[PDB]
RNA sequence: UGCGAAAGCAGUUGAAGACAAGUGGCUUGUCGUUCGUUAAAAUGGCCU
C-alpha cells in the first residue's frame, strides 16, 4: 500500500530488526516477497517490475 | 517381375470375447509411461505418449 | 471430443437474379438528397487533391458542395451569362469555369471573391474547359468557335497552341493519361480527333468515328479512351487506333462518362453513363464493359460524377438532371495509480522466449431455437420456431432440424388448440413457396395424423385447416399449370 | 559478464568439467561434448564461502583436482560424486594454480609458496619458497617425461625455475598486468597471455627470446593448442573465438588471428563462445543455451572460412505448438 | 434446492448436496438417523443415507436415491418408525 | 463418457466422442489418464474400433 | 544484483517463488508472462520465459512432488476460470485446469490458490493438490496431476486467506491440515487427510479486518520438503 | 496409385501392394546420469 | 428374406427344452437355450 513498508522480525524475540530496512533501501512498493530454502536470501518484488535481492550472512 | 506384399496395418482388435466386461483393452502404459504398447492384427505397435508418433 | 456444429441455416437452390457483390456495393449507394437548382446542372468535377468537394455548375453560378455535410460550402455568382463547365486544376488548388461569353475565369478554389485570371476566349460560347492532367500550367478550352485552344496560364493573351480541325461544334477534350503531349478532342460531327501538341496542331494524327454526334470523351487507360454519344458508348484502343466494345444499353443519347480505378470496391475500375432517359449505369472494364447496377431518376440526366479513387471518407456518387435539380447518393463510413498498478495488460509477448495460445476463439451468439435443439427441448425449440420476429428460412430451417433430427411427433406432442395455432398459422403462408412446401406438407400431415379428435372438438380450427385446403387447392391448381407451361414448351424443342 | 565461473576440458576434448554459482554455492559438473557416443548432478561445494581457484584433469579412474581458497586441492571423481581425496597445506592461503606430470601434483599458493604433492602417496612431499617471485598466480611444468624438474611461473613475469635447486634459472619479459594463461606449446616455446590484454607472445624456453607476438582482437579468456603446435584458438572477452594457424613459422614478429568464429542466433542475438577446444582439424565451441546449461558444437576448422558466423536454432518468439493439438487450436 | 449438513459444535458444513432443482421445504429423518428424507416444490422426494459402517464411522451422508409420487408439491412431509409401523 | 463424483453424485462429461464407449477406465498410477474403446458404430458392417487415451487434466486425447 | 535486472518485467511483480532444489526463481506479473531466472551472486541469467496470452497471472507456484521429487511442475493463474500448469522439461508442454466437477458455481476466479501435499492414508502414497478460495466460505481442494475435485471446505463468514500445516505422525506418514481465516478473525482448521473435517475452531485475540495468514517454521508452501521424512 | 503400384484392401484392413578409461566412463556416465 | 431401379415383383411368422406367473396336471408368457427356414417406457439426455 505504501513504500518501503517492509520488515524483518526476528523471532522468538519477536523484536524487528532495527538496522534494515533502512531509509535508503530500494524496496519501492512491496508487492510480493519471497525467501530462499537454501541460500538465505530473500527476493523483494515491487510495482516498478523489479525483483531486489539480499543475501543474509547469517546463513 | 511383379510381387505382392502386405505393407500396410490393419485393425487393432482388442479382446473379443464375450462374457468380460471393462477390461478388454489390451494396450498397456509402460511402467515410465512414455510410450503406449497397443496390439494389431497385424503387429505390435508401440506409439508414444510424448510425440503422439509410433517410435516401433 | 469435438466442439458442436452449428445448425446450418437451410439455404435452397439459388434463384434467378440474385445480389452480385458488384450491385450490393452499388446498391448501398443511398439517402438521397434532391437539391432544386435555377436551371439545369450542366457540368460537375470533383476536387481532385483532397478529393472532396465537388463543384456543380448550374446557369449562371458553380457551386462548391462538401462531401461530409453536402451543403454548398462557396459559390461563384459573378458570371455573366450562362457559366458552361468548371474544373479544378489537378493539384486542386484553382477552379477554372467556361462561360456563355467565350470567357474562361479561373479563380482559385475555396476563394470566390479573388478571380485569377480571366481569359477572353472566342466570341462564341466556351463549353469545355479543363486543366491538363499531367502539366500545371496549361488550360483546354473548346468553345463553339470549332477550335479548342490550349492556353499557358502565365502568358493568358494568345492562346500557346490552337487546335482546329473539327466542322462542327466541339464539346469535349480530354489528356491521354500517360503521354503529355496528346490530347483528344470530340465534336457534334462525330470524328474524335486527337493531336500531337509537338507538331503544328491543326492537323489530327488520326480521327476516330463514332457515328453519332459525340457527347464526351474520356480516357481510362493510357491506350484506350472512350466515347459517348448517341445511344451507345464506344471504346478505342489508341495505340491501334481501333474500335474494341460497343455498348448501347439505353434509350436516348449518353450525355457523359466518368471512371474510377483503385478505389475500395469489388469492381476494380468503373465506368458510368449518364443517359438523358433518367438512368445512370455502371459498366466494369475489365469483363468486356458489361453493365452491373443502375439508377433511375426523376427526369433526363444531363451530367454525373463519383468521388475520385482516394477519397478516404464518405463516398458520393452526384447526377445532376436537366429537369433542374441535383441528385446525391452517398455511403457513408482511470488514474494513474490504478493504471500502474494495473499496467501490464497490453504487452502480447515480444521479448518472451515461448508464447503460448490456447484462448479459444468466441464464437456468434446461439439463438434460442439452437440452444433448445442443443438442450433437446424439441417442443420449445418449435415455440422458439413460430415467434412473429423470425425469419423465414430461420423457422424453415428449425423445422428441418426437428424433421431430420428426431421427432416431429415429439414436437408435436403436448399439444391442444392454443398451442398448434402458430404451427398452422405459418403453415398457411409457407405453403404457398417452393422451399417450405415439402416441410409443411409432412409437418402438416403429421399433425393431422395426431390431432384428429382436436378436429372434431375445436371449430377454431377447423376453419384453420379449411384455410389451407383452399390454400394447397390453389398452390396444385399452380403446380398443374407449370406442368402444362413445361409441356407446352416441351412441344418447342 | 558468465556465470561459468572456472571451466575446463578433459584431454581429447571429450567432457566440460565447469564450476557455477547456485544460488550463493559453487557448483562443479561435468558435460560431455558430444551426446552421440544431460548430466545433472553436481558436486556441492557446502560453504557458502568456499570456492574453486582453479582445476585441473587428471587422466585410470577419472578425476579432477579442484584448487580451493583454503590451501585445499580436492580431489573428486566423476563417475561417482563425492570427493575421494583432500589434499591440504599446512596453511589457509588460497591456492593460485596446480599442475601435475604423471602422478606428481604442483601447487602454488597466496603466500607465494610451492608444494608438491604425489597422487599415488597422497602426501605432501615439498614446501618451499623462492626469492623474488612474490605475486605468482600461475605455474607450469615444463615436460621432461618422468622428470618433472623445471617448473614455469608467472606474476606478471614469467620465472623458469629448477626445482633441485629451488632456484630461478631464466627470467622472462612478462606483461603490465598478471598472466593469465602460461601454457607449454613445444618442447622449446611456451605461450603466455595475460588478463586484459589482448596480445599472447610465445617465448623460447631456451634462450629467453620471443619468438613471436599472436595478436587477439579482443581481450584473451582461455586458449586451447593442438598437440603438434599447428594451430592455436584462442577465446576472448567479446565471445568470439581466434584461430592462428601455423603460428611458430615467419605477420613476421606479431601475428593476427588467421579465422575468426562467432555464433548468432536466429535473430540476431550474438551469444558468446566460452572456452573452446582444438585438435587436429577439430575444433570444438562451447556456449550456455539457457542461463547456466552449456551447449557445444564440432568444427572441421579447416574448411571453414575466415569469418565463420555460426548459427544456433533459439527459441526468441515462437508459438508454443502443441504436439496434442493442430495449429487452430 | 440444495441440501446442507452441518457439524453442531464448530457450527460448520459438512457437506452439501445440489439435490432438488426448486425450494426443498420439509424434510425429516428416522428414528437412528440413518436416513434423511427430503421433498419440495419441484416434487420429488430425495433420500440420503448413511447406513453403512463405513457411512457411519466416516460421517458421510451420500445421496441415495430419488423418488417422483406426487403430482403438484410436496409441503409437508414426516416420519415414524414403530416394531410393526415404519 | 460421464465421470461420477460419488459423493456428491455429480457427473463431468465428455460428451462428442466419435464412437460408443464400449470400454473406460483410469490408467496411471494417480489416474491421469483414460483409456477408452470407441466402436464407431454408424457403419454396420464392420466393427470398428478406435482406441483413445486422454490425460485427465484438460481432458484432450493424448494419442488416439 | 537485482534478479530481474536481466530481463526487465513488464508490469508489478504480483507474485514470486524459488525452487525447492534448483537455483532458479519464478516471477511473474500482469503482464501475462512469467519468467524464471537462475539466480546467483553476479550475474543472475533468465533461463526460460513463457507468455501466456489473455492470462495476466497472480500466483505461480513451483510444486515439486515428494514421491520421486522429479516432476517439477509450474501452477500459475490470476483472475480467469482457469489455472496453467507447466511441466517443467528443459516447446513447453502446460495443461489447463478448468472444470470444478460440479462446483463452477463456488469457484468464480482461480487468483487465490495454494499447492500442498496430500496422503492417501491406507496406502502411503502423497499426491499434490491445488487449494483455491472461492466465494462464500469456500475451498476448493482439486488433484494437481488429474484435476479431479478432491473435497471442499467451507468457513462461514468471508474467506480472506488460508494455509497448510502439515504435522507428522509416524514412519512416512504425515497428515494436512488446511487453516483458513475469516475476515473477522475466526479461524478454522480442517483435517484434509480425511474427509474435510473441522478439527479447531479459534478465535484471533484482537484483528478485525484479517487479510493473511501464514505458518512457519517447519514446512510451508514457499519451504518445501524435498522428502517426506522431512516433514 | 500413380506411381506404377496397384494397392488392395483386404477385408480385414490390411492394405496390400503388388508392385514392381573414456569409453567406460562414457558408458558409465549414460547409465548413472539418466 | 430374394430379385431389383430410386417404383415394384415372389416368400412368410415352425419345432424342441427349460423357467416364471396364474388356477402333479392345465393355461399364458418369457429365454445372456437348441434345431430348422433364403427369412416403448427405472423422471432417465451431451463439459468447462
Amino acid at each position: 500500500a505504501v513504500k518501503d513498508a517492509l520488515r524483518l522480525v526476528h523471532l522468538p524475540s519477536c523484536s524487528v530488526f532495527s538496522n534494515w530496512p533502512t531509509s535508503g533501501t530500494p524496496l519501492g512498493k512491496v508487492t510480493s516477497v519471497a525467501f530462499s530454502p537454501s541460500g538465505g536470501l530473500l527476493a523483494v518484488g515491487n510495482e516498478q517490475g523489479k525483483v531486489r535481492l539480499w543475501k543474509l550472512n547469517h546463513y | 517381375q511383379y510381387k505382392l506384399s502386405v505393407v500396410s496395418g490393419g485393425k487393432p482388435a482388442l479382446n473379443n470375447l464375450s462374457s468380460v466386461t471393462g477390461n478388454k483393452n489390451i494396450a498397456r502404459l509402460s511402467q515410465d509411461q512414455r510410450n503406449y504398447i497397443i496390439p494389431f492384427n497385424n503387429q505390435i505397435k508401440v506409439y508414444s505418449v510424448e510425440t503422439r508418433q509410433c517410435v516401433k | 471430443s469435438t466442439a458442436r456444429p452449428r445448425i446450418i441455416t437451410s439455404k435452397a437452390p439459388l434463384l434467378p437474379q440474385q445480389t452480385t457483390p458488384e450491385q450490393r456495393y452499388w446498391r448501398q449507394y443511398t439517402s438521397a438528397q434532391l437539391v432544386k437548382e435555377h436551371n439545369s446542372v450542366t457540368h460537375i468535377s470533383f476536387n481532385p487533391q483532397h478529393p472532396h468537394d465537388f463543384a456543380v455548375t448550374s446557369s449562371t453560378r458553380v457551386q462548391i458542395f462538401s462531401s461530409r455535410t453536402r451543403q454548398v460550402i462557396k459559390t461563384f455568382s459573378r458570371f455573366k451569362d450562362v457559366v458552361y463547365s468548371a474544373s479544378f486544376r489537378s493539384d486542386g488548388k484553382l477552379l477554372c469555369a467556361g462561360d456563355a461569353t467565350g470567357l474562361v475565369s479561373v479563380y482559385d478554389s475555396y476563394n470566390p471573391r479573388t478571380i485569377l485570371l480571366s481569359i477572353n476566349a472566342s466570341t462564341h460560347p466556351t463549353h469545355v474547359t479543363k486543366f491538363h492532367t499531367q502539366d500545371n500550367k496549361i488550360l483546354a478550352t473548346a468553345s463553339d468557335d470549332r477550335v479548342t485552344r490550349l492556353w499557358d496560364i502565365s502568358n493568358a493573351y494568345e492562346p500557346q497552341l490552337e487546335l482546329t480541325g473539327a466542322t462542327d461544334y466541339v464539346r469535349t477534350l480530354s489528356f491521354i493519361p500517360a503521354a503529355p503531349h496528346l490530347v483528344a478532342t470530340g465534336s457534334y460531327d462525330g470524328l474524335i480527333r486527337l493531336y500531337d501538341t509537338r507538331s503544328s496542331g491543326s492537323t489530327p494524327i488520326y480521327s476516330l468515328n463514332h457515328d453519332q454526334p459525340v457527347e464526351n470523351v474520356i480516357a481510362v487507360s493510357p491506350t484506350q479512351i472512350v466515347s459517348c454519344g448517341g445511344n451507345n458508348f464506344k471504346v478505342w484502343d489508341l495505340t491501334s487506333n481501333k474500335k474494341l466494345y460497343e455498348r448501347g444499353n439505353f434509350n436516348k443519347a449518353v450525355t457523359c462518362l466518368d471512371y474510377v480505378e483503385n478505389f475500395d470496391s469489388p469492381m476494380q475500375s468503373a465506368l458510368i453513363a449518364s443517359s438523358l432517359d433518367g438512368h445512370v449505369k455502371v459498366f466494369d472494364p475489365l469483363d468486356n464493359f458489361q453493365v452491373k447496377f443502375g439508377w433511375k431518376f426523376s427526369g433526363p440526366v444531363l451530367s454525373c460524377a463519383v468521388s475520385p479513387s482516394t477519397a478516404q471518407g464518405n463516398r458520393h456518387l452526384v447526377a445532376g438532371l436537366s429537369s433542374g435539380l441535383l441528385a446525391i447518393r452517398t455511403k457513408k463510413k482511470k488514474s494513474n495509480n490504478f493504471q500502474r498498478m494495473m499496467r501490464g495488460s497490453e504487452y502480447q509477448g515480444d521479448q518472451e522466449h515461448i508464447i503460448h495460445n490456447d484462448k479459444v476463439r468466441s464464437q456468434r451468439r446461439m439463438r434460442a431455437f439452437e440452444r433448445n435443439i442443443n438442450q433437446f427441448k424439441w417442443s420449445e425449440a418449435l415455440d422458439n420456431a413460430f415467434v412473429p420476429g423470425m425469419a423465414k428460412e430461420l423457422t424453415l430451417t428449425v423445422l428441418q432440424e426437428l424433421r431430420k433430427r428426431g421427432k416431429v411427433r415429439v414436437a408435436l406432442y403436448g399439444r391442444d388448440e392454443s398451442t398448434l395455432e402458430p404451427l398452422l398459422n405459418w403453415c398457411l403462408k409457407g405453403i404457398e413457396d417452393v422451399r417450405s412446401a415439402s416441410i409443411v406438407a409432412d409437418w402438416v400431415a403429421v399433425v393431422l395424423e395426431l390431432y384428429g379428435n382436436t378436429l372434431e372438438s375445436s371449430p377454431v380450427l377447423q376453419e384453420l385447416m379449411i384455410d389451407l385446403k383452399t390454400k394447397v387447392r390453389h398452390e396444385i391448381h399452380k403446380s398443374k399449370e407449370a406442368q402444362r407451361i413445361e409441356g407446352m414448351l416441351q412441344l418447342l424443342t | 559478464d558468465s556465470p561459468v565461473l572456472q571451466s575446463a576440458y578433459d584431454p581429447s576434448g571429450q567432457y566440460l568439467c565447469y564450476v557455477t554459482v547456485a544460488l550463493d554455492k559453487q557448483r562443479v559438473g561435468v558435460q560431455p561434448t558430444q551426446r552421440a557416443t544431460w548430466n545433472e548432478n553436481f558436486l556441492y561445494l557446502e560453504d557458502s564461502k568456499l570456492k574453486v581457484t582453479c582445476l585441473k584433469w587428471v587422466n585410470d579412474t577419472v578425476a579432477i583436482i579442484l584448487g580451493m581458497n583454503n590451501g585445499e586441492i580436492w580431489l573428486y571423481s566423476v563417475l561417482a560424486n563425492e570427493v575421494t581425496y583432500k589434499f591440504t597445506t599446512g596453511n589457509s592461503y588460497e591456492i593460485k594454480d596446480i599442475d601435475l606430470m604423471g602422478n606428481q601434483l604442483w601447487c602454488i599458493d597466496s603466500s607465494d609458496a610451492f608444494y608438491q604433492f604425489d597422487l599415488l602417496q597422497f602426501k605432501l612431499l615439498q614446501h618451499f619458497r623462492i626469492n623474488n617471485c612474490v605475486q605468482l598466480n600461475k605455474l607450469t611444468i615444463v615436460p621432461a617425461g618422468d622428470s618433472v624438474a623445471q617448473l614455469l611461473v608467472a606474476s606478471h613475469s614469467i620465472s623458469l625455475i629448477d626445482i633441485e635447486e629451488k632456484k630461478v634459472v631464466m627470467t622472462f619479459p612478462g606483461h603490465v598486468s598478471p598472466v593469465s594463461t602460461l601454457q607449454v606449446i613445444t618442447n622449446e616455446f611456451f605461450i603466455s597471455g595475460a588478463e586484459g590484454d589482448r596480445f599472447l607472445n610465445v617465448y623460447d624456453i631456451h634462450s629467453g627470446m620471443t619468438k613471436c607476438v599472436l595478436v587477439a582482437e579482443s581481450d584473451i579468456k582461455e586458449l586451447s593448442h593442438s598437440g603438434q603446435a599447428d594451430s592455436i584458438a584462442v577465446t576472448t572477452e567479446d565471445g568470439s573465438l581466434e584461430i592462428f594457424v601455423d603460428p611458430l613459422v615467419s605477420g613476421n614478429k606479431s601475428k593476427k588471428s588467421s579465422k575468426k568464429i562467432q555464433i548468432v542466433s536466429k535473430d540476431g542475438r550474438k551469444v558468446p563462445i566460452y572456452n573452446a577446444f582444438i585438435n587436429k582439424d577439430l575444433l570444438n565451441v562451447s556456449w550456455l543455451q539457457n542461463a547456466t546449461m552449456p551447449y557445444f558444437k564440432n568444427l572441421q576448422w579447416r574448411e571453414i572460412p575466415n569469418e565463420y558466423t555460426v548459427e544456433i536454432s533459439l527459441n526468441w518468439n515462437n508459438k508454443n505448438k502443441s504436439a496434442d493439438r493442430d495449429l487452430h487450436g | 434446492g440444495s441440501i446442507k449438513f452441518w457439524d453442531f459444535q464448530f457450527a460448520t458444513l459438512n457437506q452439501s448436496f445440489k439435490a432438488h432443482d426448486a425450494d426443498v421445504l420439509c424434510l425429516t429423518t428416522d428414528t437412528d438417523n440413518n436416513y434423511v428424507f427430503s421433498a419440495g416444490v419441484d416434487r420429488k422426494i430425495f433420500q440420503f443415507s448413511q447406513n453403512t459402517n463405513k457411512s457411519q464411522k466416516n460421517n458421510r451422508w451420500v445421496n441415495s436415491s430419488n423418488r417422483l409420487l406426487h403430482g403438484n408439491d410436496i409441503r409437508a412431509i414426516c416420519a415414524y418408525q414403530s416394531k410393526g409401523a415404519d | 463418457m460421464s465421470l461420477w463424483q460419488l459423493e456428491t453424485n455429480s457427473q463431468q462429461f465428455l460428451p462428442r466422442l466419435n464412437g460408443i464407449i464400449i470400454d473406460c477406465q483410469v490408467l496411471g498410477p494417480q489416474g491421469n489418464y483414460y483409456s477408452l474403446i470407441l466402436q464407431m458404430t454408424e457403419n454396420n458392417s464392420n466393427s470398428d474400433y478406435q482406441f483413445l487415451l486422454l490425460n485427465a487434466s484438460d481432458l484432450t486425447s493424448k494419442l488416439s | 544484483k537485482d534478479a530481474n535486472a536481466s530481463h526487465p518485467s513488464h508490469s508489478a511483480i504480483q507474485s514470486l517463488s524459488f525452487h525447492p532444489s534448483k537455483p532458479l526463481l519464478l516471477t511473474g506479473g500482469y503482464d501475462k508472462t512469467l519468467r524464471i531466472y537462475h539466480i546467483d551472486g553476479k550475474t543472475n541469467h533468465l533461463v526460460t520465459s513463457l507468455h501466456l496470452v489473455g492470462s495476466p497471472i497472480q500466483t505461480c507456484t513451483f510444486y515439486t512432488s515428494l514421491s520421486n521429487q522429479n516432476q517439477q511442475n509450474i501452477f500459475t493463474a490470476g483472475r480467469r476460470r482457469y489455472m496453467h500448469s507447466w511441466d517443467l522439461s528443459l516447446t513447453a508442454k502446460i495443461e489447463k485446469f478448468s472444470r470444478l466437477y460440479g462446483h463452477e458455481s463456488t469457484q468464480r476466479s482461480f487468483e487465490n490458490f495454494k499447492v500442498a501435499h496430500l496422503q492417501n492414508s491406507q496406502t502411503n502414497s502423497v499426491h499434490g493438490i491445488v487449494l483455491l478460495q472461492g466465494n462464500n466460505g469456500w475451498i476448493n481442494i482439486l488433484h494437481s496431476t488429474s484435476g479431479l475435485w478432491l473435497m471442499g471446505c467451507k468457513i462461514e463468514g468471508v474467506i480472506t486467506d488460508f494455509c497448510i500445516d502439515y504435522q507428522p505422525i509416524s514412519r512416512g506418514k504425515f497428515r494436512t491440515i488446511l487453516i483458513a481465516v475469516n475476515a473477522y478473525g475466526e479461524v478454522w482448521e480442517f483435517d484434509l487427510n480425511k474427509n474435510g473435517h473441522v478439527i479447531r475452531r479459534w478465535k484471533d485475540q484482537g484483528g478485525v479486518g484479517i487479510t493473511k495468514i501464514q505458518v512457519g517454521g517447519g514446512t510451508t508452501t514457499t519451504c518445501p520438503a524435498l522428502q517426506i521424512s522431512k516433514i | 496409385n500413380y506411381d506404377t503400384d496397384f494397392i488392395f484392401l483386404d477385408i480385414e484392413s490390411t492394405l496390400g501392394v503388388v508392385g514392381t578409461n573414456s569409453d567406460i566412463f562414457a558408458e558409465q556416465l549414460h547409465k548413472l546420469s539418466s
